């Protein structure tokens, strides 16, 4: 009884794994390329003086 | 002395073999309760498994 349900919590957590994985993964792509274009369109000397 | 000796030995073997045979079969009772309440829990969470 416990084996089967918890080997399933294995597969379910494998699932929840991948959910949290690609969740933060593409949230990361989001914010990282956000600030990519931010600072690239800014320019080296521009952001240097702004700071 | 030996008369009430065999008296006492039987009189206590009485309240002894009473709980003894009760123990025998209450035990084999729990033995099959085990074999059974096994298949109870074993497949409750086999469907709930799925």
């Amino acid at each position: 009884r416990v084996k089967k349900v918890r080997e399933m919590e294995l597969i379910y957590a494998r699932a929840q794994l991948e959910l949290e994985v690609s969740k933060a993964q593409q949230l990361a792509n989001v914010e990282a390329k956000k600030f990519k274009e931010m600072t690239e369109a800014l320019g080296p000397g521009t952001i240097r003086d702004l700071a | 002395a030996m008369s009430m000796a065999v008296e006492s030995t039987g009189n206590a073997k009485a309240e002894a073999e009473s709980r003894a045979e009760a123990a025998r079969i209450e035990g084999e009772g729990s033995v099959l309760q085990a074999k059974l309440k096994a298949q109870a829990l074993a497949i409750e969470t086999e469907a709930e498994l799925e």
